[PDB]
């Protein structure tokens, strides 16, 4: 159909659809687009004809793995649908979609109840005070009980959840719904949407539903006399109730329930009407706090095309022919083609908190550690995403989302604004991946481009963390889970031509002397030039942890020439650095070396010879005693339900974990604080999601180093 | 229908009571504030508290007398009990403190007379390896 174009931010809606993995979100989006006229017939995820599930990975996994955007205009109101994956491994994409949205939509099926991942998704949506609306789908399923799921929703997320539309079906294929506020029964039995008054088969239940909905809304209505009036017998006007419901939903105070038949197309039209009326506008939505480049807080801009230019890229995609396709979320100002705009790369200062080992701020890619970058780029032709097709856009007003190609250095999450007024929207919450994945490149040609490919990968996916080990010299990919790790590996192996092989993550270790010992170092070599002769008799004794390297001089009579003692010290330091345990010795710290005697030659004494003699003496002293191996430990804070406390505690008991305390996270979850050695945490996430029906959520942070038990 | 031992002036510890009271259908904040007020009125010793629950999630807390273990420990002047009772003796207790604790336990126990409670406290100190004189 026609390209949905909006000229005022009020007429634009940006709602992110969320839910469980495979909740039929893609089918719902296809049905809505067909109802919008863009698509002639509804696509099917199984057939792969859907607009949303167009990427290779989505069809390969037969489930949403990456988020997509669709644009629709209905009743003169444009809606920017944001379908997001429903699996925990892709939580960061869902959060990014939430940030770029002014509302949250939950697509759930009546035949299955609310799972714990859906509850955590509701919590995540709640902790931005986002408005949430409940959409029941898959009503064609035989086991689809709208009443049971509705109840569960009403009981779980407080009394603020009350249904808004009452379906009337046969229990197999819902033929239509009853409008509770409008007292109108919508019918689709003949294949046409017909709105007619209910015949009275549900009139008592309908009246009950209106009463409950009115009492719930009217409380949230500012008119406290409305409650009296309704309880006094006065019939509150339908338009007034509608407006009060719209305001309350814009206040993120109510969570209505609307049943939808994605397959049959039942309820799509009313659903679009509810999106266009009851949903908050970006002007109504509490726009995110906009910050100045230098960290000084700035007053948030009103959502208007005439205001100061303010936009934000929220997705980065790589295409072999088109190039980078960056989706830009605009909040204030107007974007016009060929204009030069300022690219604020997250200004990492706002994202430098925590980050564990990787200290991830934005776009990682250690050669690009932190983003914090500023650059002004001239944009090309504005476009809107329609699958792989890009509908050209004349101008981009505030409050809308657009796709821009050929962007050289634009990245996901970057704040776009006028170059004269650089701005910085508050960045989204980035989940920290805690599944390290060490890999090894197949060739140095791949390795050289590995930095560029990983930088671009983190530009596309801000949730992936990449850390290159400085001690073990291993490149390690931190991922959310099995699916996310697979996606990270595949995209690196294809989009950038970097052939890598996953290798074992090496946990850094430290070495120190376990006792006092002495070493005799001799370096005699008779080559074709000057002979070499240097002997050092050093004494190494243990030091308290963190004492570092101390040198004590006890040379008597100057047997070691005093010009070569610093060479002995340098050799000792180098030998500590190179390790003292075999061919794979870890750095030696917190030791003291006491050179008390030695031998030298009048002609064959050299600084290098004394360096070698000191290194060999240190090696002999290390071989003259035991060496302490120090392994690191990371504190782990876990949120798990109280019913599984014992299983996780016993699992940590088999994982040598030291329990620190069990803190009540809430009425049903307990925060568990414990420090676990990093070796035990290599596969902790996968086993935990097992030990928890996925409910297992934890964070880790390096604590200190301890010797191996 | 549970019973725990908790510090007088402290409320909401995570290991001992939190999850213990969470799965018994007991509101925790009201219990903590009332118990804190009562044990600040007492202000002297850590106390055992018995929780009785009803079908309407109503909770009733019963505060007993200070434990014989803690009372004997504070009356004898020591902090921790003997690791080898009846072999290593760490403290000495006279009959006056024994009779004070006996009156307290008479307020607590089913003993008909003070002497029975005194004998009970003497046995408690025997489990503590503390001489009663
Ligand atoms: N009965 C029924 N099945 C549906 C419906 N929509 C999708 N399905 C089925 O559910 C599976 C995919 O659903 P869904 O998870 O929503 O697909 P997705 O959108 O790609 N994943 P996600 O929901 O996480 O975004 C397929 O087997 C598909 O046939 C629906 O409306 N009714």
């Amino acid at each position: 159909g026609s390209v949905p174009t909006a000229e005022r931010p009020a007429a634009i809606r940006n709602v992110a659809l969320v839910g469980p993995s495979g909740g039929g979100k893609t089918t719902l989006v296809e049905a809505l687009l067909v109802a919008g006229g863009v698509l002639t017939r509804p696509g099917s995820v199984a057939d792969g004809s859907t607009v949303c599930d167009f990427d290779e990975a989505e069809i390969a996994q037969q489930r949403s793995v990456s988020l997509a955007l669709a644009s629709l205009s209905h009743n003169g109101i444009k809606v920017n649908l944001i379908d997001t994956p429903g699996y925990a491994d892709f939580v960061g994409e869902l959060r990014a979609g939430l940030r770029a949205a002014d509302c949250a939509l939950f697509v759930i099926a009546a035949n299955e109840t609310i799972d714990e991942p859906t509850k955590t998704l509701w919590q995540e949506c709640n902790e931005v005070q986002m408005p949430r609306a409940v959409v029941i789908t898959k009503l064609d399923h035989p086991r689809a009980n709208y009443d049971a799921a509705l109840t569960a929703a009403q009981e779980a997320f407080g009394d603020k959840v009350a249904p808004l539309y009452f379906p009337v079906g046969d229990g197999e294929s819902c033929k239509g719904v009853v409008g509770l506020l409008t007292r109108t029964y919508y019918d689709y039995s003949g294949g046409t949407h017909t709105a007619r008054p209910p015949d009275g088969s549900h009139d008592a239940a309908i009246a009950e539903l209106r009463g409950s909905l009115i009492e719930g809304v009217i409380e949230e209505s500012e008119d406290e006399t409305l409650m009296e009036r309704y309880l006094g017998g006065e019939e509150i006007d339908e338009a007034v109730l509608i407006a009060d419901l719209e305001k309350a939903v814009a206040r993120a105070s109510f969570f209505p329930v609307i049943p939808v038949c994605s397959q049959s197309g039942v309820g799509t039209l009313e659903l679009l009407d509810i999106i266009s009326r009851g949903f908050p506008a970006p002007p109504e939505h509490q726009l995110p706090e906009v910050f100045t480049p230098q960290g000084a807080p700035r007053k948030p801009l009103s959502c208007d095309p005439d205001g100061p230019l303010l936009a934000e890229v929220v997705k980065t995609t790589s295409d072999p022919y088109v190039g980078r396709v960056s989706l830009v979320r605009v909040f204030s100002g107007t974007i016009r083609p060929d204009a030069t705009v300022h690219v604020s790369g997250h200004f990492s200062a706002f994202t430098d908190t925590s980050g564990s080992h990787g200290a991830a701020a934005a776009a990682d890619g250690s050669t690009h550690s932190h983003a914090d970058h500023d650059e002004d780029e001239r944009i090309g032709t504005l476009s809107f995403p329609l699958g792989k097709q890009q509908r050209p856009a004349p101008t981009v007003v505030a409050g809308d989302i657009c796709a821009i190609g050929r962007l050289s250095r634009a990245e996901t999450g970057d704040t776009l604004s006028d170059k004269t007024d650089p701005l910085v929207l508050r960045p989204w919450t980035m989940p920290d991946p805690l599944l390290p994945i060490a890999v090894a490149p197949r060739a140095k040609t791949d390795e050289d481009k590995l930095s560029v490919g990983l930088q671009r990968l983190a530009a596309e996916d801000p949730t992936l963390r990449i850390e290159q080990n400085p001690e073990t010299h291993q490149i390690v990919l931190w991922c959310m889970g099995e699916a996310h790790a697979a996606v990270v590996l595949d995209a690196l192996s294809r989009r950038y031509g970097v052939s890598v092989d996953t290798v074992e993550l090496r946990v850094p270790l430290r070495e120190t002397f376990a006792g006092k010992a002495t070493g005799h170092g001799r370096h005699v070599k008779q080559s074709g030039g000057h002979g070499q002769y240097a002997v050092c008799d050093i004494e190494v004794e243990p030091l308290p942890e963190g004492s570092g390297f101390e040198f004590v001089d006890k040379v008597v009579g100057g047997a070691v020439p005093r010009q070569f003692i610093p060479s002995v010290e340098k050799g000792v330091r180098a030998q500590m650095e190179k390790g003292v345990t075999g061919e794979s010795g870890y750095p030696v710290v917190d030791i003291r070396v006491t050179l008390f005697d030695g031998k030298a030659h009048s002609v064959d004494s050299s600084d290098f010879a004394f360096q070698m003699a000191g290194a060999l003496a240190l090696r002999d002293a290390a071989a003259a005693t035991k060496i302490n191996l120090l392994e690191p430990v990371d504190d782990v804070t876990i949120v798990v339900p109280d019913d599984l406390v014992g299983t996780i505690m016993g699992d940590l008991s088999g994982r040598r974990g030291r329990v620190l305390g069990t803190d009540k996270h809430d009425a049903d979850r307990t925060v568990i604080k414990a420090e676990i050695p990093e070796v035990e945490l290599v596969r902790y996430a996968i086993d935990l999601r097992s030990m928890s029906h996925g409910a297992g959520q934890f964070r880790r942070s390096f604590a200190r180093y301890e010797p191996m038990p | 229908l549970i019973k725990l031992q908790i510090q007088a002036g402290q409320a909401n510890p995570a290991p001992p009571v939190g999850p213990a009271l969470g799965q018994h259908g007991v509101n925790i904040m009201e219990f903590c504030k009332a118990y804190n007020a009562a044990t600040e009125s007492q202000r002297g010793n850590v106390i055992p508290v018995e929780i009785t629950v009803y079908e309407d999630r109503s909770f009733t807390f019963a505060l007993k007398t200070p434990p014989a273990a803690k009372l004997l420990l504070k009356a004898a002047g020591v902090q921790k009990g003997s690791g080898e009772p009846h072999k290593t003796k760490v403290a000495k207790v006279t009959w006056d403190q024994v009779r004070e604790i006996a009156e307290t336990k008479k307020a607590d126990l089913n003993a008909n007379d003070i002497d029975a409670a005194a004998k009970i406290i003497a046995g408690t100190a025997r489990s503590m390896g503390i001489t009663v004189e």
